[PDB]
């Protein structure tokens, strides 16, 4: 793109907080885990995706990341280390600091009430300066941070603070599982990145990565935000023109949000502009699932397709990333290919179909009869065999032109006939 | 006040002329003979008849839909205004057809199908396209009211075609040219929802600009949404009855919405269960004679899984789109699958296309007349 | 350039003479070829353009067995073959694309003569395995506006069509629709 | 009108003497039940036809069996209509049109 | 067909049938599912099925339908089965010879009235029309 | 169609542009004669009613209609003869 002549000088030097280290030396399947090598960097700390991992396969490598956070609550970190039976003798600095925060707080908490009480701007803005200073120090006063950014988000340096603060809030309130407060930053961060301060390529790209995470936890059916992320900026597989960015799930969850909520007539716009472009060419070399999902599909394979599609669904059910719609993908991954395979077909067996997807032929029959009920194919079952038949040759296209080509001219000659 | 200065001056001028129309048509042949001679157009004498069809219906619909009690409008017009003009010895020329179509237009505001055949018997004089299109207009609406969907859909197709071998210039169907477009569009859209397995014959009847939108309407209606029950019924009502003017919309007078309770809620009962007949036919008959695999595959579609079963299937088969056998020892369901034919449009076009040649060869031989 | 053109433009022009002719666009090789194609003296080929013309005539007749010398021997004679270590990849791609399109430049013309097909005879005629041939015919019938129907699990294909004289119906259809949709421009100039 | 004939005879209240007071009404609706059965069915069960007509006895059904010339099949159902006589489907390529199409194209 | 027509390779004989049909020397359903070739009895018969340039095949085409095939045979072959064998037509055509003879017998009397008029007109036509 | 195209573009579509450039010229000037307006407004060489097609070409529309009539008619006689000869 036109920004990418600029991105090509900077060569992937993004403003990460954790400095490239992760839960390293992993055992199990990698394109699932590799997302915590781009998130847990561009998206700062991503600690719910540490707690998720142990439940499928035990680690003690979540522990070094679990030492190093304070805005969730300081002492929750101070326990997980003790639980791993670690001497960590010199924890004398967070008890020093986070205590003396209560002494500092009794000023701002007093000033805060008295100002919003009076309705007096000056006493509220000097508070907002004292209080936007403070609410990055500890987040356990969650109601105080919530009350702070409620009335005024315009602080003494406006957009600079507001961005790192609404981002620090969108980050911390997902870690509190305060999804309603994170849904407040869903409104406010997406405007703050669009009304941009400087548009420097080091931050412009990172701000477009931050557009993922408010859609991602699925407490209140947020994936409808597919319709937002296609309108807010132009279409891209990754919203970063630096190809060194890689999210697998952004396209899997886009594929879920297209099919499971809207009509399949809407999916070949994606198959062009999001499944073939220059970023996605690098992506097609790498991810197994999302490759099988579309490359096998668009080639109109059926044999390797509906087998390796059915194989993806073993790796899908291994997902402990929080979503509501993991199974409506498993549903539609069988539906969508079947319609397209049978589209030009002669005669498919319900029995061959049922051997493949590991269902009984009765299920496959009522499934096919429901695909025909839904009128996604015009077909008819050879009931004796348990085979299903499409057979439109549709000869004689001549008549399609013949009515209108005269009905046009007979009513359009009326124009020149008038005067 | 300017409202009812115009309205009252129409009716009082029509009640004046109603005496002249009874006086001329019956007996005074020298007065009719004197009226044949003087002008260059007898069209001025003819147009005033069916000009007052739609204008008087407007003025009487206002008075009807303002006075809902102690009825002055409907018995005055029904007794004097209509039957005096039409019942008696008719005018000695085509003018007798024009008052017949005017009376048919008045008869059709009473929701009925009986006298259409007795009116057709009295349409002795030849069916000129000007009279014939307006006959098929209300005769098709009578077949629509008669539940002859298979008949009425054929009758709406011809009158919407707009290749009917007339130039139709000089205001003969004025102020309402697109009412003939949109009413035939609308009333045909209701019929297709019932019987879409016979009509391959759709393509000449409605144009692809409208077939695309009305096509998806029928599917969206019967299958998955009762939304189209609303928007179809919104457009269908002003066209099914033809109430020429709705009165001034204000809350200070009531007076108007009270007759619209009955007029609307009468058509509610029509589209109600006639639409719910459609969804049964919507799932196409995939296998023509159904064994246990397909009968049970369709009982699942008939309605919900319950301790009472087959009886609703046995009910739904009694309507005009199913004919069947049940064999008890086999336990078998045998059924009719039915269609028409694709290759009929062309041989109806073979004359219509020759009219595009004819009128082409003719009109430029009227220009070849002038500039020569 | 000319082999990248040939391995699209010949199945594309075979579709155009199957009356899919509305996809024709100017500056394509058909105008450039005409200055040689108008000459009667077309003996055995002795230049790289003439070897492309001979490969083009064989491919415009649906033949990949004659084209073995145009893929290999004439590229060695022109000293073009030796110039890449990727020539072993190009040989495979040429063979596979030539098998796909020597099928299709047969299909687009033989569509008036077909009725049903054995997929085993396709794997013997065009070398490609049945898993691959299953995709190849599907990619045609989904896109290229032909009237066939496909039976991958029973190794079978169908067409059942009628009227081989359809070229007059289709040429007059084009002659008449480029009447009625061209005719309206004169009215838009007049208003 | 929805042809729910089993629900029709269930729905009846028998204390409304006006519905007894219409002469031939109780048989007229039964004659309309059997009228639609002839148009829409080929075979019907003896118990099924009874139930549609208000749960008739063996002797009461003898009237309705004789009315349209119906009879009992071998150890089983009543015969209502022959299979080919019920359906009467419409046709493709009838193509009688040449007896008028040639005459308009005559000149 | 392999037992009726020996060739260099049987797979290449079924190819040769495809190849000749694609070259428009004939038109046939080779490449088929049951390995049955169909030539067709008529079908939508068209000149691709024969050589139009003269006949390269021997002069034994079978019967096929085309425009006026029935009609013109109905004129001539039904008349030839009267003109060739008949006892009847010799009397009818002798009566037609008598009509031809009567036309000439009547009109060659009028040649005396045509001759002198056409002779003087034809002598004068250059003198007059120039 | 391409003859009619180019002449109807001289008839209307060029006069359309020249009418706007006349409006940019304000249709003439005080100080000097209207030379640039007069250099815009020159009659284009193809008139209304280009004569060769409208006469001699149209004598051949009549011949084309009569070749279509002649080819049709023999076909009509077979369509009667064929069905009816076999109908016995």
């Amino acid at each position: 793109y036109d920004l990418t002549t600029r991105i090509a000088h900077f060569l992937d030097r993004h403003l990460v907080f954790p400095l490239l280290e992760f839960l390293s030396v992993k055992e199990i399947y990698n394109e699932k885990e590799l997302l915590q090598g781009k998130l847990d960097l561009l998206s700062d700390t991503n600690m719910v995706d540490f707690a998720m991992d142990v439940y499928k396969n035990l680690y003690s490598d979540d522990i070094p990341h679990a030492l190093r956070e304070k805005r969730t609550t300081v002492v929750a970190q101070l326990k997980q280390l003790q639980a791993e039976t670690e001497p960590i003798v010199k924890m004398f600095e967070d008890p020093e600091t986070t205590r003396q925060m209560q002494s500092t707080r009794d000023g701002r908490m007093l000033f805060d009430y008295l100002a919003d009480k009076h309705g007096f701007r000056q006493e509220y803005l000097d508070t907002l300066y004292r209080y936007a200073k403070f609410q990055y120090e500890c987040g356990n006063y969650s109601g105080a941070a919530e009350y702070l950014y409620f009335f005024r988000v315009l602080v003494p340096a406006t957009d600079r603070n507001a961005l790192s603060s609404l981002w620090g809030k969108l980050a911390s309130e997902i870690l509190m599982q305060n999804w309603d407060a994170a849904m407040e930053d869903l409104t406010r961060l997406k405007e703050t990145i669009d009304n941009n301060s400087v548009s420097s390529p080091l931050q412009s790209l990172q701000q477009r990565t931050w557009l993922i995470h408010w859609s991602l936890f699925v407490f209140f059916n947020h994936p409808k935000g597919r319709d937002n992320i296609i309108d807010l900026f132009l279409y891209q597989p990754q919203y970063l023109n630096a190809i060194q960015t890689m999210c697998p799930h952004i396209l899997r969850y886009l594929t879920t949000a297209v099919i499971t909520n809207k009509d399949v007539r809407k999916r070949r716009q994606v198959l062009k502009d999001l499944v073939k472009v220059i970023q996605q060419e690098s992506y097609t070399y790498k991810d197994p699932i999302t490759e099988f999902v579309e490359c096998l599909y668009v080639n109109f394979d059926f044999d390797g397709a509906q087998k390796k599609l059915r194989e993806c669904e073993s790796v899908l059910v291994n997902d402990f990333f929080l979503v509501a719609c993991l199974e409506d993908f498993i549903e539609n991954a069988r539906l969508f290919i079947f319609e397209t395979f049978c589209r030009i077909h002669q005669c498919i067996s319900i029995n061959m179909l049922a051997d493949k997807l590991n269902m009984t032929p009765e299920e496959a029959e009522r499934w096919i009869v429901n695909l025909i009920r839904n009128a996604r194919l015009d077909a008819k079952i050879d009931s004796k065999l348990g085979h299903v038949v499409m057979g439109n040759n549709a000869v004689s296209p001549y008549q399609q032109v013949i009515e209108k080509t005269k009905s046009l001219s007979f009513r359009s000659q009326m124009l020149a006939m008038n005067i | 006040q300017w409202l009812w200065d115009i309205i009252d001056e129409f009716i009082y001028q029509f009640q004046s002329f109603s005496q002249y129309r009874c006086k001329t048509a019956k007996k005074s042949e020298e007065e009719i003979d004197f009226l044949r001679s003087n002008p260059k157009i007898w069209n001025v004498h003819s147009v005033l008849n069916v000009l007052h069809s739609l204008v008087d219906k407007s003025n009487i619909n206002r008075q009807l839909e303002v006075y809902t009690s102690g009825g002055d409008p409907e018995s005055v017009a029904g007794e004097y205004g209509r039957h005096s003009l039409y019942k008696m010895l008719g005018y000695f020329s085509l003018v007798g057809l024009l008052r017949l179509h005017s009376l048919l237009g008045d008869y059709y505001q009473a929701i009925k199908v009986l006298e259409n055949i007795e009116l057709n018997k009295k349409s002795m004089y030849s069916r000129v396209p000007e009279c014939q299109v307006t006959t098929y207009y209300y005769v098709g609406f009578a077949y629509l009211m008669m539940r002859r969907y298979q008949d009425a859909i054929r009758v709406f197709a011809n009158i919407l075609l707009y290749i009917q071998r007339t130039k139709s210039m000089f205001q003969r169907t004025t102020y309402k040219y697109e009412m003939i477009n949109k009413q035939n569009e609308q009333m045909h859209a209701l019929l297709a929802i019932a019987l879409t397995m016979y009509p391959m014959r759709i393509d000449e009847s409605i144009h692809l600009q409208l077939r695309e939108k009305y096509g998806d309407k029928m599917l969206r209606m019967q299958k998955g949404d009762p939304q189209v029950y609303e928007e179809l019924f919104s457009y269908s009502c002003p066209k099914f009855l033809s109430p020429v003017v709705p009165n001034y919309d204000s809350v200070h007078p009531n007076y108007h919405k009270e007759p619209f309770l009955q007029q609307l809620k009468v058509f509610s009962d029509e589209v109600q269960q006639q639409a719910q007949l459609s969804t049964i036919r919507s799932f196409l008959k995939l296998y023509t004679t159904m064994p246990v695999a397909k009968l049970a595959g369709f009982l699942d579609l008939t309605e919900q899984e319950f301790r009472i079963q087959l009886l609703v299937f046995k009910h739904k088969m009694k309507n005009l789109v199913w004919t069947s056998g049940i064999s008890a020892l086999d336990g078998e369901f045998q059924s009719a699958s039915e269609v028409d034919f694709y290759i009929d449009k062309d041989m109806i076009h073979i004359a219509d296309t020759k009219v595009a040649r004819r009128y082409g060869d003719f009109f430029i031989r009227q220009i070849h007349k002038f500039e020569e | 350039y000319l082999v990248s053109a040939m391995l699209l433009e010949i199945p594309y022009m075979a579709a155009h003479e199957s009356d899919a002719r509305r996809r024709m666009i100017s500056k394509q090789f058909h105008h450039q070829l005409r200055v040689g194609e108008r000459q009667p003296l077309l003996g055995p080929p002795e230049s790289m353009r003439e070897h492309v013309v001979a490969a083009s005539k064989a491919m415009k007749m649906g033949d990949w067995k004659t084209c073995h010398s145009f893929i290999i021997n004439e590229k060695m004679n022109g000293k073009v073959w030796d110039l890449f270590p990727e020539a072993d990849k190009v040989r495979t791609m040429l063979v596979r694309k030539i098998q796909e399109e020597s099928l299709r430049t047969y299909l687009f013309t033989y569509s008036s003569v077909y009725d049903s097909i054995s997929m085993e005879t396709l794997s013997d005629m065009f070398e490609l395995d049945l898993p691959t041939v299953h995709s190849i015919i599907s990619k045609m019938i989904i896109n290229e506006e032909l009237m066939a129907s496909l039976d991958q699990p029973t190794q079978t294909v169908v067409m059942h069509r009628t009227e081989p004289t359809a070229q007059q119906n289709l040429a007059l259809q084009l002659a008449e629709k480029l009447g009625s949709l061209v005719e309206n421009n004169e009215r838009v100039f007049d208003h | 009108e929805t042809c729910h004939f089993q629900a029709f005879w269930q729905a009846l209240d028998e204390n409304m003497d006006l519905l007894e007071g219409i002469t031939g009404f109780e048989d007229s609706v039964r004659k309309f039940i059997c009228h639609v059965v002839g148009i829409t069915y080929q075979h019907i069960d003896r118990w099924l036809l009874a139930e549609m007509l208000g749960d008739l006895t063996d002797s009461q059904l003898k009237m309705w069996m004789s009315k349209y010339g119906w009879s009992a099949d071998e150890s089983g159902q009543i015969f209502i209509c022959s299979q080919e006589e019920s359906i009467k489907p419409k046709n493709i390529v009838e193509k009688i049109d040449f007896d008028s199409v040639s005459s308009i194209m005559a000149s | 067909l392999t037992s009726l027509v020996p060739f260099v390779d049987a797979f290449q004989l079924e190819r040769a049938i495809v190849d000749a049909a694609r070259h428009c020397d004939l038109q046939v359903r080779i490449d088929h599912t049951s390995r049955t070739l169909s030539f067709g009895s008529d079908l939508n018969y068209a000149t691709r099925e024969d050589a139009p340039i003269g006949p390269h095949l021997q002069s034994m085409p079978s019967e096929q339908i085309r425009n006026q095939l029935t009609a013109m045979s109905s004129v001539l072959a039904k008349a030839l089965e009267v003109i060739k064998p008949a006892h009847i037509l010799q009397e009818k055509e002798e009566q037609h010879q008598l009509a031809v003879t009567a036309y000439l017998k009547n009109s060659r009397k009028e040649h005396q009235r045509i001759l002198a008029r056409r002779q003087t007109i034809e002598e004068r036509k250059e003198r007059l029309e120039s | 169609r391409n003859t009619s195209k180019q002449q109807q573009q001289k008839h209307q579509y060029q006069q359309r542009r020249q009418q706007e450039n006349m409006q940019r010229q304000s249709r003439g000037e005080p100080p000097l004669p209207e030379e640039d307006l007069s250099k815009l407004f020159k009659p284009p060489q193809p008139p209304a009613r280009m004569d060769s097609l409208l006469i001699a070409g149209q004598i051949n529309t009549y011949c084309q209609n009569i070749k279509e009539f002649t080819a049709q008619n023999l076909g009509k006689l077979f369509m009667a003869q064929a069905l009816q000869e076999y109908n016995n």
